């Protein structure tokens, strides 16, 4: 029975999540965007 | 200078994700139990 | 459902020799100890005359590269057989008291870091997987008492 | 139920008076025995250790006293039959033993006399009392009934048996006596002034420590007669641990001059109140002892808290405790590491405990007086502003809700930062984020010539990046000397010899030529990773401490800064010259380069010596707030910032139930909405209606405050004792803490394990550990929603046992009924068990010794 | 619990030692009893029993912060190290009883799983003194702060680790009842350290 | 003396701070009841 | 003792049942509350 | 096999032993109501 307000919060937390993942797994498995490589 | 700014951004995101997640647990608790 | 498998990653191993899985080799005791003996001895000479041509020459290429980084072989401090040298204080791996009072995990960092004055550090010479193999070979030197 | 409710307020003045006097006499007797247990024939224990630094500062305990005595007051003093000074003539006694003996006997004689006199006021109140009711288990002895039926303390008797001839204070016609508690406020503080004078005269003339500015030019020491300013600590003013002359108000002669300063002030404020005693309408209801009891007990609690803070700072580095570290302190056969700081920490944490317990209890006793006003219909009539200011329920919900919010935000900030940096120190990969550790690599001196293989990116700033290993012109992987690292380089974790971070491969250089603001005087390449070192600055106390400190030390700070700047330039030019050497290619060009670093070596040496010595000086400047184990400046740490946020947030978490006691003892907004009213101050619930209602009463709110406060109280214990509170997993021996000159014993969880290595060395400490753990978890049997189960099952047990008794013939078993705790008495004993279980274990953390580096 | 502790052993004097120096042992600034009735017996007695280097040490003096405290640079002079058995015993038993008993036992034969056992001859013969320093300084095994054998390079000084090294060689060939005594240290030192 | 006064004042300012906060909330929400 | 008055050292082989040895001659610091170990059984070989 | 059989037999024996006690009590207290 979710609100728009809540959906939107959920989208915003999905973004942080994926932004984080991209930074963690993209340089490692492609050897590019080398500022986030570890 | 630039490390510091980068670190502040990660910490913000963590607070947005953990507090944000906790309140979603409450909302979800609320929808199940009632309204 | 959860572990759809389990995402633990791919295993780190040593160098690849064509036609013979290195990852597999790193869990098969008779393969890993053959590479440990090569490192330990600094030559391919004490390897079973049954060794294949490709194997015998891959080992040599491994040694030749390590010889350019001033790698010092384990035998001959510690000898080809253990139980080193009292002169140099080089550890005797045949001794049971030395073997009981070491864990294999603990032994690892003493090879990585070196140990007091003379036993050299191997962290910049060898990979942590090649140190694991050597800890396993040193285990087989033990004698009773 | 009522067994702990025997004596409830209001009481009459003579009965309170008399019991306080009797308790005072009783304490004086216990202290007298503690004086006997201080004598030098005994082992060190916790009781005699917590008094020895004070008895050293007083001159009564003398550490350098070796001679044995044989005649001192009267001709019978080596040793003799039936002791000669009973049970003590067995051992060699010194003069400090005799000084101790005498002060013991003096405290037992005064105490017994005060106990007698208190009893005279207490029982002569009631017109007397018979010997068998005073002592009460004296009529059980047979052939001594007649003895116990005499009447002592009678209003009538001959001089050695009077109590109160007039019956009460109110009836006795001495027209000096004040007649109301506000009028008595003036004599009570003149009286306390007089006590301050007594102490000052005892210190000046009995203990021989006159007041500043009248201290002697000369004082006797074990090495002869010396001048006050060179005589070491117990004798004179020279502090032999810090190597300084003490400030005059940091000696005991300072404390004797304050005896007179405070005594004059109390006498004059008491004479002022004699003439204009307090009279406000806002105060008049406070004559009822139930109401004042709240005020006084909560104030006293605050006083204890302030004793803890004041005593901790004032005495952290004082020679009375450090002197303990020089004696050869052995407890249950061990040998303690830094006993000075251990006993100092015990005394201050003792006081913090007492602080909490009395603020919480004082407020509960407050809520009892208000609840009774509500029961009796008088709350609505009350006239004092100190009640009526808070009568509005809409204001009460705004008070409670905004302190809940302020608590929420400070505790989320602190606990969230702890969680973050423990993630960072552990290198945890979450899929969406890789946490990264702090790592450092020295770039200067000899270390700066060790090489590594470097993966070096092409252009960090643009994506569709790429990198490559650093090579030679022929194509082999070249070794990069730590002096030549750059920001963005990656060095393999395995080649730095790091396991423990298996989810990634490289460490990244994030800053080069880094010099700690406060730490080692070295130059590093660093990975900052996720480690928030800037968080130390998110502390108002960092800035105040460092500002005052900079203002006081500004010239050596300026010369240090300038010596650092000169060394950095000289190191940078050395690295140029070393690089020209390494990249020569012509045996001539090599040789000439080598010639020029050789003639620049001296003066790199000089810039490094200069920098080292200025840094050593700067780090020897006196502390303001944050200190070393010496008494030198340290910069604030992440530890100190987290402590700061945790004190704000965690004391609000603990004290919110006290506000609820204050406002909602009778009706809260939940209650008012249903029209309910709390009928007593201690009911457990009213049952399952509306979901469940356990735990709303003011006695229960009292228990919640105490449990919740366990949390700020453990943060204080961990901080006092040298734990790191800013993460959970921190180890003392790691790169961040050694490069920044930080000593700690732990990391929240990691402290628990690490200190217990020390606890395990002591068999008496481990037996305490086992027991205190048994006490705590049994509290769960009493706090869980479980009491019906327990009563139902205890009924099954009763039945079985009575069956056995009928079958077996055992008359005493045939009517057995096991008692099962009802709900209120369970919550009380469960809280008692939970609290004593935890704080016997916290005692152990202090008692293993103090292990922070000095 | 309180008061009825025992009588103190007459051999443990309370007569006071000199205070720990404020100056760092690693300072480049300026470098590194009476006749009263029983004061000479008490000083002579403190000179054997009361330890001088038991207290945690200044932070600039810890082995990781000392320029000559790394395993590669420390001086293990055998003449200074095995010079005085009183001293090895006075110091190493206090340090060992405090820091090392927890994991290695009250007998020094091993408590924590896989922990060392210092009485074992085979272990004694195959370790150098410099080797023993390395493992105290580095720790043993992989982990944060050392492994299951924790690192001491923040924590202890080079001089404190050296008393530990000499004390540990008194464990050789002893039985599993507590720690080496004063005469174990002395027979160890006579048989060439 | 300096550290003692600082600590004490920092605790006293902790209470004074809170009251001010609470006073701001009360004044700026006068005429909103909280039901 | 000896006939000469000084403490005889008893060799472990000649320990008898009843004998007390000082805890601190054996190095034991963990039991500071009693003083001696008592020999309660000699020539004992563990069944297992 | 011998070890497996011994362990299983001991678990079933604990059950059987409890049954025998609990039935030595029932049989010899049959004239007395528990209460
Ligand atoms: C570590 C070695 C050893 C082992 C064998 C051990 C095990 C266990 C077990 C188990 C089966 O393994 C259990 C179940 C257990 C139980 C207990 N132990 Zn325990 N225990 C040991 C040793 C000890 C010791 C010495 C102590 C406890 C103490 C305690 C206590 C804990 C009492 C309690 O409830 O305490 C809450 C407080 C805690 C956890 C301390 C928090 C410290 C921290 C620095 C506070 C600051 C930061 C926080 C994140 C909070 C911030 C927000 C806030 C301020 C509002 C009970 C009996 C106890 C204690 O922590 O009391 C506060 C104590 O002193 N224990 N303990
Ligand atoms: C801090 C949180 C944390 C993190 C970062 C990890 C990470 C890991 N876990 Mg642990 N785990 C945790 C907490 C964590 N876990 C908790 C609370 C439990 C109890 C439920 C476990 C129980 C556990 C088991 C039993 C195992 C791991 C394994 C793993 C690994 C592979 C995980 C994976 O495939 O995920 C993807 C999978 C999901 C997201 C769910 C499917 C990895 C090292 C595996 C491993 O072998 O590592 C050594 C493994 O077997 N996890
Ligand atoms: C020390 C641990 C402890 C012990 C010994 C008990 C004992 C018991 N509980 Mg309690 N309980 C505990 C903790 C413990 N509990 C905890 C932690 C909780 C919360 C979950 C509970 C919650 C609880 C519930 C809800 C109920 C019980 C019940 C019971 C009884 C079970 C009936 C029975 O089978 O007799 C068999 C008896 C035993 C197996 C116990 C033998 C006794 C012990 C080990 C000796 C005790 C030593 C004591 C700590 C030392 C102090 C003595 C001092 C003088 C030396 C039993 C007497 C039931 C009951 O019937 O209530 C009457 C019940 O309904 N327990
Ligand atoms: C297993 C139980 C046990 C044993 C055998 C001891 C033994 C002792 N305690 Mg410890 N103690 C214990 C549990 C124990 N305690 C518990 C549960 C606590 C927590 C309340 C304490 C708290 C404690 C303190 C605070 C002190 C000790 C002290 C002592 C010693 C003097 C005892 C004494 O005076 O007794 C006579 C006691 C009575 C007759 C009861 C009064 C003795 C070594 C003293 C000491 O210094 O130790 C080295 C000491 O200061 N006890
Ligand atoms: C228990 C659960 C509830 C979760 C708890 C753990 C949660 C971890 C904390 C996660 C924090 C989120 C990280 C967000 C973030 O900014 O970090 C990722 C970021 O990535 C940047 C780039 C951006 N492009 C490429 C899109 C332009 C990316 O990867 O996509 O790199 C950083 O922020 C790194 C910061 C540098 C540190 C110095
Ligand atoms: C605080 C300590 C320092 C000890 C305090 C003094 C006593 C120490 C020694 C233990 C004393 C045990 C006495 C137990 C006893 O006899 O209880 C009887 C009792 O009451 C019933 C009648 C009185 N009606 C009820 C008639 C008025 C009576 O006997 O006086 O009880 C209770 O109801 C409480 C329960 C006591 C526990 C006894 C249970 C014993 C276990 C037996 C189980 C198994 C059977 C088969 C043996
Ligand atoms: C290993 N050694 C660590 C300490 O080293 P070192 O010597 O460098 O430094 C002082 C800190 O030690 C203290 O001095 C603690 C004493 C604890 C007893 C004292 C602990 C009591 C603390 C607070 C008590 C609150 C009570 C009264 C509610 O480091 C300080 O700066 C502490 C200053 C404390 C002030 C914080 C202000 C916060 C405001 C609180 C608001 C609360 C309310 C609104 C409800
Ligand atoms: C069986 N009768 C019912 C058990 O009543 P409950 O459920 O009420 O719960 C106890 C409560 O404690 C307290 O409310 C403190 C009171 C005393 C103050 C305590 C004061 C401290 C005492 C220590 C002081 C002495 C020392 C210092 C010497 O706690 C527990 O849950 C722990 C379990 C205790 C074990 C019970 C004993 C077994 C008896 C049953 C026999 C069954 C069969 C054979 C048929
Ligand atoms: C009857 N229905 C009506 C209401 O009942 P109601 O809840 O009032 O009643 C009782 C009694 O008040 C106590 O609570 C007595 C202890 C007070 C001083 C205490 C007096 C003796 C104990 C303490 C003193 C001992 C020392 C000082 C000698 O019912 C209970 O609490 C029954 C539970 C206790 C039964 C024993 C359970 C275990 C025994 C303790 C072991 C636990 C340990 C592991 C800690
Ligand atoms: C255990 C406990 C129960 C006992 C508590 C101990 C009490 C000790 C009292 C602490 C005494 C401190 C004075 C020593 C000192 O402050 O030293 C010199 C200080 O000079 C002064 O200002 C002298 C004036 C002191 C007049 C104040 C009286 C205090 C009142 C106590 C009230 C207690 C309550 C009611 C809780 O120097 P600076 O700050 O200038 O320099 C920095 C030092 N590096
Ligand atoms: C130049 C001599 C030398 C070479 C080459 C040498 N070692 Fe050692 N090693 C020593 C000496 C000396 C010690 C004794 C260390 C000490 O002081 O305790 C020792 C110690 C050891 C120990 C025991 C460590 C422990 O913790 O207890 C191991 C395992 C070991 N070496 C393995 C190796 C391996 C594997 C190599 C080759 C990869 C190797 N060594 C190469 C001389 C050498
Ligand atoms: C936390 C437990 C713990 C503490 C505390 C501890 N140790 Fe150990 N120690 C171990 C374990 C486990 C080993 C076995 C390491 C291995 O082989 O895995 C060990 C091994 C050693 C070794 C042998 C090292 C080698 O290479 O052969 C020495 C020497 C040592 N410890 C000395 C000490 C001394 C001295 C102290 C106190 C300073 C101390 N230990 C404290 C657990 C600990
Ligand atoms: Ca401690």
């Amino acid at each position: 029975d979710i609100s728009k307000v809540a959906w939107a919060w959920f989208g915003v937390l999905l973004a942080i999540c994926l932004i984080g993942a991209f930074g963690n797994y993209v340089p490692k498995l492609f050897v590019k965007m080398l500022m986030f490589l570890n | 200078m630039w490390n510091v700014v980068g670190q502040i951004i990660s910490v913000l995101c963590f607070f947005i994700l953990t507090v944000g997640t906790l309140f979603g647990i409450v909302y979800v608790s609320h929808l199940l139990s009632r309204g | 459902v959860m572990a759809t498998g389990c995402f633990v990653g791919a295993r780190n191993a040593s160098e690849p020799r064509l036609g013979s899985s290195s990852i597999a080799a790193s869990r098969t005791a008779p393969a890993y100890l053959r590479e440990a003996q090569v490192l330990y001895e600094g030559s391919t000479d004490g390897l079973p005359k049954d060794t294949p041509a490709d194997e015998i020459a891959h080992y040599k290429a491994m040694l030749a590269e390590l010889q350019t980084r001033n790698y010092a072989a384990c035998a001959g401090c510690h000898q080809v057989n253990g139980g080193g040298n009292k002169a140099i204080n080089a550890t005797n791996f045949q001794d049971a008291g030395w073997q009981a009072n070491n864990s294999s995990p603990g032994m690892v960092t003493s090879i990585v870091n070196g140990k007091g004055k003379v036993m050299p550090a191997y962290k910049d010479k060898l990979t942590l997987q090649q140190i694991n193999y050597l800890v396993e070979y040193i285990r087989r030197f033990e004698k009773k008492r | 139920k009522r067994w702990y409710q025997k004596l409830e307020l209001p009481m009459p003045p003579e009965r309170i008076f008399g019991a306080h006097m009797m308790l005072i006499g009783g304490l004086a007797c216990l202290i007298g025995t503690y004086f006997f247990a201080s004598m030098t024939m005994w082992n060190d224990g916790y009781v005699n250790l917590t008094l020895r630094p004070r008895l050293i500062s007083l001159g009564i305990y003398d550490p350098y006293d070796t001679e044995q005595i044989q005649r001192v007051w009267l001709p019978l003093i080596g040793e003799f039959s039936t002791s000669k000074l009973p049970f003590f003539g067995q051992y060699p006694l010194t003069m400090t033993d005799f000084r101790l003996f005498g002060w013991g006997c003096f405290h037992i004689g005064l105490g017994l006399w005060l106990v007698y006199a208190g009893a005279a006021h207490y029982y002569g109140a009631r017109g007397g009392a018979t010997i068998g009711e005073i002592f009460w288990l004296l009529p059980y002895v047979p052939g001594l009934k007649g003895l116990c039926q005499i009447k002592w303390f009678t209003p009538e008797g001959p001089w050695y048996k009077v109590g109160l001839p007039w019956g009460s204070f109110a009836n006795t016609p001495w027209p000096i006596l004040r007649r109301t508690y506000a009028d008595a406020l003036s004599p009570h503080t003149i009286y306390i002034g007089l006590l301050f004078f007594i102490w000052g005269f005892v210190l000046w003339f009995v203990l021989d420590k006159p007041p500043v500015p009248l201290q002697p030019a000369q004082v006797m020491t074990p090495n002869g007669l010396m001048p006050l300013e060179q005589a070491p600590f117990p004798y004179g003013w020279f502090d032999p641990y810090l190597n300084q002359v003490m400030h005059p108000m940091n000696t005991i002669n300072g404390e004797t001059t304050m005896c007179f300063v405070w005594g004059v002030l109390f006498v004059a404020l008491g004479a002022y109140w004699w003439y204009r005693p307090p009279r406000s309408i806002n105060i008049t209801h406070l004559e009822d002892t139930k109401a004042v009891f709240h005020v006084h007990l909560t104030a006293i609690g605050y006083v204890s808290f302030a004793l803890a803070i004041v005593g901790f700072l004032a005495l952290r580095n004082h020679p009375s405790y450090l002197m303990l570290n020089d004696m050869n302190v052995i407890i249950y056969g061990k040998k303690i590491v830094n006993p000075g700081r251990m006993i100092h920490n015990m005394i201050t944490f003792n006081h913090v405990q007492v602080g909490l317990l009395y603020v919480a209890a004082g407020v509960f006793h407050g809520g009892q007086y208000l609840h009774g006003l509500n029961i009796s219909g008088a709350y609505k009539q009350a006239r004092s502003k100190f009640i009526t200011w808070f009568q509005n329920p809409d204001l009460q919900t705004k008070i409670v809700g905004t302190t809940m919010f302020v608590s929420f935000v400070t505790v989320v900030f602190g606990y969230g930062m702890i969680c973050w940096n423990t993630g960072a120190e552990l290198d945890l990969n979450f899929g969406i984020y890789q946490f990264r550790s702090f790592r450092a690599i020295q770039m200067d001196g000899e270390a700066g010539n060790i090489g590594y293989r470097v993966f070096r990116p092409k252009n960090p700033w643009d994506p569709t990046a790429g990198g490559d290993w650093v090579k030679n012109p022929d194509g082999t992987a070249k070794l990069v000397k730590a002096r030549n690292l750059q920001v963005g380089d990656r060095i393999l974790n395995e080649e730095l010899g790091i396991g423990s971070s298996p989810t990634y491969s490289f460490t990244t250089i994030e800053e080069i030529n880094y010099k700690p603001e406060w730490g080692q005087p070295k130059l590093y390449a660093v990975q900052w990773g996720s480690w928030t070192h800037f968080l130390r600055k998110v502390n108002p106390l960092f800035w105040v401490d460092k500002g005052i400190w900079y203002l006081q030390n500004q010239k050596t700070f300026e010369a240090t800064r300038k010596a650092d700047e000169a060394y950095l330039a000289a190191h940078l030019k050395a690295v140029s010259l070393l690089n020209q050497i390494d990249d020569a290619q012509t045996e001539e060009a090599k040789q000439k380069a080598q010639a020029e670093l050789d003639k620049f070596r001296p003066e790199l040496e000089k810039a490094h010596a200069n920098m080292l010595e200025w840094n050593e000086r700067l780090a020897s400047t006196p502390a303001v707030l944050y200190s070393n184990l010496r008494d030198q400046h340290r910069d604030g740490e992440i530890n100190d910032a987290i402590f700061f946020w945790l004190m704000i947030g965690g004391w609000l978490f603990g004290f919110i139930p006290l506000l609820r006691i204050a406002f909602h003892n009778y009706q809260s907004p939940w209650y008012r909405d249903f029209e309910w009213r709390k009928q007593s101050p201690d009911f457990p619930c009213i049952g399952p209606v509306k979901g469940g209602t356990c735990g709303v009463s003011i006695q229960d709110q009292l228990w919640f405050c105490i449990l919740f406060s366990i949390k700020p109280l453990s943060a204080i214990a961990w901080y006092l004792d040298g734990g790191w509170i800013a993460t959970m997993m921190a180890r003392g021996n790691e790169a961040y803490y050694l490069t920044h000159n930080i000593s700690h014993t732990g990391g929240v969880f990691l402290y628990m394990w690490n200190e217990t290595t020390w606890i395990w060395t002591d068999n008496h400490l481990t037996a305490m550990l086992l027991l205190g753990h048994l006490i705590w978890f049994v509290s769960f049997a009493l706090w869980f929603k479980d009491r019906g189960s327990r009563a139902e099952g205890g009924d099954i047990q009763s039945r079985w046992v009575r069956l056995m008794g009928k079958r077996l013939g055992i008359k005493t078993l045939q009517e057995v009924r096991f008692p099962v705790s009802n709900l209120a008495t369970a919550k009380l004993w469960g809280t008692v068990f939970f609290y004593t279980g935890t704080f016997v274990l916290v005692f152990l953390y202090f008692a293993d010794g103090f292990f922070q580096n000095r | 619990g309180g008061c009825f502790v025992g009588s103190r052993d007459p051999n443990e004097t309370r007569y006071p030692k000199a205070p720990m120096p404020l100056q760092n042992q690693t300072s480049t600034l300026k470098t590194a009893a009476q006749n009263t009735p029983g004061a000479r017996e008490a000083a002579a007695l403190r000179d054997r029993v009361t330890p001088l280097n038991l207290q945690q040490v200044n932070e600039q003096d810890v082995a990781g912060n000392d320029p000559l405290g790394s395993p590669a640079r420390v001086v293990l002079d055998e003449g200074e190290m095995y010079r005085d058995p009183v001293e090895i015993y006075r110091e190493g038993r206090a340090l060992f009883q405090n820091n090392c008993v927890g994991c290695h036992g009250h007998n020094g034969c091993g408590n924590v799983p896989r922990s060392t056992n210092f009485t074992d001859p085979g272990w004694q013969e195959n370790n150098s003194d410099g080797g023993i320093y390395s493992s105290i300084y580095n720790g043993k095994g992989i982990g944060n702060g050392g492994g299951a054998m924790p690192a001491y390079y923040n924590q202890l000084s080079p001089q404190q680790i050296r008393y530990l090294v000499a004390y540990l060689r008194a464990f050789k060939g002893r039985q599993c009842n507590g720690l080496p005594t004063l005469s174990d240290v002395e027979r160890m030192v006579a048989e060439r350290q | 003396m300096t550290a003692i006064l600082l600590a004490c004042l920092f605790v006293l300012g902790g209470y004074a701070a809170l009251w001010g906060i609470i006073k701001f909330v009360v004044a700026n929400t006068k005429d909103i009841a909280a039901n």
